[PDB]
């Protein structure tokens, strides 16, 4: 106990007296863009099957799930930066079956510092029931971890 | 009242006060997403040969129709046609892409 | 019954509150899709694919995946069967590979420039 | 020519301890369109 | 973790509440400065005192 | 005739918990439950003894040796009982 230092009995931990519950707050947008319309689903691309294990078939992180940072919370996908490419391109979504284009991984990812466990989500869907998403804005999800 | 449903945008500079109108120029947050930029131009190389190539071997008057319709300046098929129906320019252009795809 | 494992990791997948999604048919007709291993590497097929659906939820289902080979036949290319995987399918249509493919022991032909562009844009092994 | 992804940069921003994720958003939000 | 939603409790095993010795003066025969150490011990149940 | 086998319990979920206890069955001990793929029970004409192949917390793969003759390939939990992959090739 050198300056202002404190020193502590072992016995509040487990008493577990010092003990205090902290929930964050993590968000993502299903932003609308020149790409193609970016979309909250499950299929990312290169993950491995052991990173999606707790994923619902939505994308979303299950809840009472322990989410360590690096872990998705909610899986999105946007399409290949840089343009539609009319000219080559256009021809070819006729040629070859039409939506295999190229998508990529943005998701969310619980960041360096940590999070906890989930408990609760929030969906805003279009079709918005009483929303107001941003322009171009196409969903919202929400995840509280604790 | 009403702001409704149914490539033009303004730049913002790069040199912006953000925050409590502090210090920061926004360009000093911006990262990046890689340097080497690929698949661009070993892309290409083959994307635009490998076209002409069956663009060529069949009828000029079938190919040439959409390469420059679709690829040229604008579009669209209510004028697609140099002179004929608006039925069979859908009919000879979806057929023309079909032994196109896919030779028997 | 070596279907049965897989029905179970696929089953094993949480559900959420949602609408259905309308799933990409994959056949020899249309290009295979991204096909992806457990591992998470990116698996690049002979050629065109064929989907069977086992089981499904609103947003992703269970398929056995036939994967098909070219061969050259007359001017250009014919679709032989060459392995099978049982995968799961997302509503960006791609497969992800619950195991490598299993290799089989052992009149319809496509143009060439058809098979140059699946070598182009990457759902095509060569050779 | 260069790209770029405005998410990670706000990420960026937001940990870099200039203001609250308020004005952040406010500003990333500005930055949406007029 | 047992099942797929169970939750990990924190552990205290030692069966042993709190431990106190006494050290008392004892006289005996020739000498005062002898201890009497007494020393005592509260636990749960799980194991007697004697036993920890 | 052994690899598709590999694959197959790679397949089974990796459920993290405790690493369980197999039993051993032996020429000693009792031969366990035996189950063909299609869950109908297999007696044996003997004791069966067992070889590890892999290894997960809770569920393992091993070759069954059956004597009196034959063998097969299965997974064990921590329930000891073999769920066979194939009814058992006779030698």
């Amino acid at each position: 106990n050198f300056e202002d230092a404190i020193v502590i009995s072992e016995e509040l931990l487990k008493r577990d007296f010092y003990t205090s519950i902290h929930i964050e707050r993590y968000e993502i947008e299903a932003r609308d863009t020149k790409l193609g319309p970016e979309r909250i689903t499950r299929d990312i691309p290169h993950l491995s099957e052991a990173a999606l294990r707790d994923l619902d078939e939505e994308g979303v992180v299950r809840i009472g799930a322990e989410v360590k940072p690096g872990d998705i919370l909610v899986g999105r996908t946007s399409f290949k930066g840089e343009s539609e490419p009319t000219p080559e391109e256009r021809l070819l979504r006729s040629i070859f079956g039409e939506k295999a284009r190229d998508v990529k991984d943005t998701s969310l990812r619980v960041p360096p510092g940590e999070g906890g466990i989930v408990v609760r989500t929030v969906r805003l869907r279009r079709g918005d029931p009483g929303v107001e998403l941003k322009p171009g804005v196409r969903e919202v999800v929400r995840v509280y971890v604790a | 009242g009403r702001e409704p449903t149914y490539i033009a945008q303004e730049p913002v500079s790069l040199e912006t006060p953000i925050g409590d109108e502090k210090d920061s120029f926004y360009g000093d947050f911006i990262p990046d997403e890689h340097l080497p930029s690929p698949v661009d131009a070993a892309t290409q190389s083959l994307l635009s040969e490998e076209l002409e190539k069956a663009l060529s071997k069949l009828s000029e008057r079938e190919a040439m129709v959409l390469k420059l319709r679709k690829g040229l300046i604008d579009g669209e098929e209510v004028g697609a046609f140099f002179g004929v129906t608006r039925e069979r320019i859908r009919q000879i252009e979806n057929k023309a892409l079909r032994k196109l795809k896919y030779h028997e | 019954g070596f279907v049965e494992p897989y029905i179970r990791l696929f089953e094993a997948i949480p559900d959420a509150e949602t609408e259905l999604a309308t799933f990409y048919d994959a056949d020899l007709d249309t290009l295979p899709p991204r096909m992806f291993l457990p591992s998470g590497d990116l698996y690049t097929p002979p050629g065109p694919v064929r989907l069977e659906e086992i089981k499904r939820k609103r947003r992703v289902r269970l398929v056995k995946v036939s994967i098909y080979r070219f061969e050259h036949v007359g001017l250009g290319l014919a679709a032989r069967p060459y392995a099978y995987a049982y995968a799961w399918q997302g509503d960006n249509g791609i497969l992800h590979l619950y195991h490598a493919p299993v290799v089989l022991e052992d009149e319809v032909t496509y143009n060439e420039s058809y098979v140059r562009l699946m070598r182009a844009m990457g759902h095509v092994d060569a050779f | 020519m260069r790209t770029v992804s405005v998410e990670a940069i706000v990420e960026a921003l937001v940990a870099e301890g200039a203001l609250r994720p308020e004005e952040i958003a406010d500003f990333v939000e500005r930055i949406t369109t007029l | 973790k047992d099942r797929i939603n169970a939750i990990p409790v924190d552990a205290v095993f030692s069966p042993v509440r709190r431990v106190a010795f006494q050290v008392e003066d004892t006289r005996l025969g020739q000498r005062t400065d002898l201890d009497k150490l007494t020393l005592r011990i509260w636990t749960d149940g799980s194991v007697t005192p004697l036993e920890a």
